[PDB]
């Protein structure tokens, strides 16, 4: 597996007209699932970050969107990048998206980091499109490597002992970062617990408590919960992706909270923008805004 | 959905020998998936929001050591607790006999006659090298006067749940 | 911070203990954020429990208490500990795990008396070169922290009982630590070791040794004369022979796992090496055609997992694993099925989704105490009529199958609770079913070739959930269809022919 030439395979094709397909042998697919996966494993869940860093949100199988990110903040290693989950469904190109994604984690173990999101199930990606992007482009069973992959990627990470970065968001079970070490894997999304709560949780305004989401697989917290939740630990920003955000960033209860999209024109039917994050040694958040 | 404040919360801890199932009974229970690897347990705390009988509650799930090299701080955790589950595999005897020992254990630390526990017969899946049969288990659990329950927690579980909630009844008994 | 471009309690508590002179002060789970000086009051204390609390750095008054055995310190936000603390000369017990510890502290280098040690979930990166000074401790534990090397002192820790390195870079092994002699727990998981040292196997007695998702290449033969081991765990290691490690071992083995492995083939040996095993894990890594007659020494043996390989085909001595309980073909390229198969009289569970059976063999029949048979993506143009003698089958799936009609045979199966043809191309169906009351789940999903249901299958009401969102139904009129499953089931309630 050279991730080298792969990544050049990959970015080859930037600059071009958009929707251009890279064709990729499946064994460097596979191989790269299974090389990354040891890294993912062997890393803690929780994950320690050091400045500088740049984190983003969710870019759903849109590979330009992606390429687009790497020029304005930086392609590594002169950088530092974070994903916050849901990299796959509704969008055309997605095995070009997740291939590139996992390529950087394997070259830079220290320096690339990617968590976990709700797209991530076997069974989520069934309905929303996943599933028909296998069978056309490469296999039935590729679908089944990056599932098993999905198991073991990291749920949360904390930056300078100060950031806490989830796809989803809190859940009524984490009283202390110790639960989350303590979650076993490879494992599966359940439909309830702690572990569900965070790759599917969202906040909502109205409810001052708890409440059910839209969608029947969790439930929603409010704005009093993300501040227990972070004057307890003594921390102070927690950063979410998981929704669709106009301007790709939006801030949630005083900016403790904040919420990053980075795909705009989301599916080919949404006025959204994209966002990205970058931090500094000094943990000053910059906003690198990408076009409408 | 989950109560705001004043929700009662419950100590469960799981004790027995080496073995015989607590960590995988635990981590089938908080995260409804089973773990086929051996970990030693020094000390795990989980917590989860359950409603049992129509009534909410916090089940602070402690697992122990087990092993008496880790068990240089079991004496503690024991004395914190409000309900035991005396977990023995039926495929392993030994940890059978050690019930007695844990309840006279039991007993000691928290310096009463009679407490809140439940004999737990784990494994009870593997049928076929079961040693321990229902009605030993039973003669012995109303020798100490204790209800028994008969649970597997490789997946499909049983009553794995019950497991836990039968507990949470007895406590809320007295 | 970032920017954009209990002490009241614990008082009470050390006050009481001070009054009844009690051996014991518990403090945890009170989130002190800084122990109170007063502390040194009460010397007599043999124990001090200070767990899940907010201290980031302890008082400079533990030194007073002498009298003192067991601190428990763990799942703090500790970062360095007084140098007052080496006036402790009876301290034996010191729990720091789940801390934000850098380094170990060179206060710790300076306790002869202590025996037991925790500092795991850490960001030890260094272990120092002064714990010779140690000689008394016997456990040490470091589960989450970023060594990179291990002192070559390490080796005159002959009071050592459980040395407990787990996820932490190492990269080697001090050749010399095999002269302690007195370790029983050796774990070694989820580092980054390449190479093993030649006198681990001067360790007499060793029961647990975690050594898997390292880098290793092969493993010495020294270690087999550890006769103490249970289970070897080798998952996600770079490992394609053993130097029959197994055959000296084979005194209180219980499982091995050899998963996601980079073999080809099964461990050079005798048949005798899974004389004692229990349970086996060879998946995620090629292994061709199993050898005859390679497990007519097991007697006893419950599982066996073949995941993701490049199976051909089952040897003929298939037969013969009569004490075998379960079997897992998942991701193979099987391609028939000897009539052998009869003679797995106590099998209970099978799986064979993800491979190459266009026809199941007639010995099925012979199977009794079968409860599992997962067939997906398997070709399978009709099942043999063999189903109909066996009872004990409980949840079977037959997806992406090009089955078109089914056996006469299927109201015998009384103890079936779960089915699944959905993606299978199916026309019509035997009115056998209804028989099958007990059913509660059953997927037909993507079936474009049937048109009516049977009015049989209006007698079992005891299902609960139909998945026919994707369905033609040319036949039924689309507004029950597209009204839901319930008024289906009503439909089949009293619109059909039979009450
Ligand atoms: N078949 C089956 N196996 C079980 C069940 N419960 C636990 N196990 C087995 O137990 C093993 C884990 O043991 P564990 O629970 O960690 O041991 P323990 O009893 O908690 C004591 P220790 O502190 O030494 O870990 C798993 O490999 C699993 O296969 C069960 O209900 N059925
Ligand atoms: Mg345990
Ligand atoms: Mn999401
Ligand atoms: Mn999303």
């Amino acid at each position: 597996l050279n991730i080298d030439s792969i990544i050049q395979r990959l970015l080859e094709v930037r600059g071009s007209k958009p929707g251009k397909n890279v064709q990729l042998q499946e064994n460097e697919i596979r191989g790269l699932c299974l090389k990354s996966r040891e890294i993912f494993l062997s890393q803690p869940i929780l994950l320690e970050l050091e400045a500088p860093l740049k984190i983003c949100g969710d870019i759903h199988g849109q590979y330009y969107d992606l390429l687009r990110l790497f020029e304005y903040g930086g392609f590594p290693p002169e950088s530092n990048y974070l994903f916050l989950g849901d990299y796959v469904d509704r969008g055309k190109q997605s095995l070009e998206t997740i291939c590139l994604l996992l390529a950087y984690k394997i070259k830079y173990p220290e320096n690339f980091f990617l968590l976990r999101g709700n797209h991530e199930c076997a069974s989520i990606n069934r309905i929303y499109g996943f599933y028909d992007e296998c069978k056309r482009r490469y296999n039935i069973k590729l679908w089944k490597t990056f599932t098993d992959c999905f198991n073991c990627l990291p749920i949360a990470a904390i930056v300078d002992e100060k950031i806490f970065c989830c796809h989803g968001g809190l859940s009524p079970d984490l009283q202390s970062m110790e639960q989350i070490r303590r979650i076993m894997r490879p494992t599966d999304v359940p439909d309830q617990g702690l572990l569900c709560d965070l790759l599917w949780s969202d906040p909502d305004k109205d409810v001052l408590g708890w409440g059910e989401n839209d969608r029947g697989v969790s439930f929603t917290f409010g704005a009093e919960v993300v501040a227990k939740f972070l004057h307890k630990h003594d921390l102070d920003l927690i950063c979410r992706a998981h929704q669709v955000v106009e301007d790709g960033y939006e801030f949630f209860a005083k900016r403790q909270l904040v919420t990053l999209f980075s795909a705009p024109n989301y599916c080919g039917e949404f006025d959204n923008a994209g966002a990205m994050m970058s931090v500094d040694e000094t943990l000053m958040c910059s906003f690198q805004i990408l076009k409408p | 959905a989950v109560p705001s404040d004043n929700l009662p919360t419950y100590k469960l801890v799981v004790v027995g020998d080496g073995g015989v199932g607590k960590s995988a009974l635990t981590i089938q229970f908080f995260q409804k998936i089973f773990v086929p690897d051996y970990d030693p347990t020094i000390e795990d705390s989980y917590l989860k929001h359950t409603e049992i009988d129509n009534q909410w509650a916090i089940l602070d799930v402690l697992d122990t050591a087990g092993q008496e090299e880790f068990s240089a701080m079991r004496e503690q955790y024991m004395r914190t607790g409000d309900g035991f589950l005396i977990v023995y595999s039926v495929t392993d005897k030994a940890s059978f006999e050690h019930v007695d020992r844990f309840h006279q254990l039991i007993l000691r630390v928290k310096d009463r006659e009679s407490f809140p526990m439940i004999l737990v017969a784990n494994k009870v899946d593997l049928m076929h090298l079961r040693k321990i049969t229902r009605e030993q288990g039973k003669e012995m659990a109303t020798k100490h006067n204790i209800p028994y329950i008969e649970t597997s927690a490789k997946d499909p579980p049983l009553n794995v749940d019950k497991a836990f909630h039968d507990l949470v009844r007895v406590i809320r008994q007295q | 911070g970032v920017a954009f471009s209990s002490n009241a309690e614990v008082i009470k508590e050390l006050n009481k203990c001070r009054e009844e002179n009690s051996m014991r002060l518990d403090l945890s789970k009170r989130s002190i954020h800084i122990l109170p000086s007063s502390i040194k009051e009460l010397t007599q204390l043999t124990e001090l429990y200070l767990y899940s609390n907010k201290l980031q750095s302890l008082p400079a008054e533990v030194g007073c208490l002498v009298n003192l055995m067991t601190l428990a310190l763990s799942e703090n936000s500790l970062t360095s500990l007084p140098d007052s603390l080496d006036n402790l000369k009876k301290l034996r017990m010191l729990d720091l795990r789940h801390n934000k510890l850098r380094e170990i502290p060179s206060v710790v280098y300076r306790l002869d008396s202590l025996t037991t040690l925790y500092l795991r979930f850490n960001r030890i990166t260094t272990v120092e070169k002064d714990i010779k000074n140690l000689s008394k401790l016997s456990m040490l534990s470091i589960r989450e922290n970023k060594i990179k090397q291990l002192p070559a002192e390490i080796g005159e820790l002959c009071n050592l009982i459980t040395l407990d390195v787990a996820h932490n870079q190492l990269e080697h092994l001090p050749k010399e630590i095999g002269n302690c002699t007195q370790i029983t727990n050796l774990d070694l998981q989820h580092n980054e070791l390449l190479d093993l040292p030649d006198t681990i196997g001067n360790l007499s007695s060793l029961s647990r040794l975690g050594l898997r998702y390292n880098r290793l290449s092969a493993i010495p033969r020294s270690l087999a004369k550890c006769s103490a081991l249970e289970e070897l765990n080798l998952e996600n290691n770079n490992i394609s022979t053993l130097p029959e490690s197994l055959l000296s071992s084979l005194v209180k083995l219980n499982s091995l796992t050899l998963a996601r492995n980079c073999f080809q083939l099964y461990p050079v040996g005798g048949p005798s090496q899974f004389s004692t095993i229990y349970s086996l894990n060879m998946e995620h890594n090629r292994i061709n055609k199993i050898p005859f007659g390679i497990f007519s020494r097991a007697k006893v043996l419950s599982k066996l997992n073949m995941k993701d390989n490049q199976l051909t085909s089952l040897p003929l001595d298939f037969g013969t694993w009569t004490s075998m309980v379960e079997l897992n073909l998942a991701t193979n390229q099987l391609t028939k099925i000897p009539e052998d198969v009869s003679g797995l009289v106590s099998l209970e569970v099978l799986i064979l989704s993800n491979n190459l059976l266009k026809k199941l063999p007639h010995g099925l029949g012979n199977l009794r105490k079968l409860r599992e048979l997962d067939l997906e993506e398997n070709k399978l143009e009709s099942l043999p009529n063999e189903i109909a003698y066996l009872k004990d089958l409980q949840k079977l799936v037959l997806t992406n199958n090009q089955l078109t009609t089914l056996p006469r045979g299927i109201g015998h199966l009384t103890n079936l609770t779960h089915l699944g043809l959905g993606e299978n191309l199916l026309t019509h169906l035997p009115e056998e079913i209804g028989t099958l009351e007990n059913l509660e789940e059953l997927y037909l999903n993507d079936n474009p070739n049937l048109h009516s249901l049977p009015f049989e299958l209006a007698l079992c009401s005891k299902l609960s959930i139909m998945s026919i969102e994707n369905c033609p139904l040319s036949h039924l009129p689309p507004q029950i269809v597209a009204g839901g499953p319930s008024f289906i089931i009503q439909f089949l309630k009293m619109q059909g022919p039979y009450r």
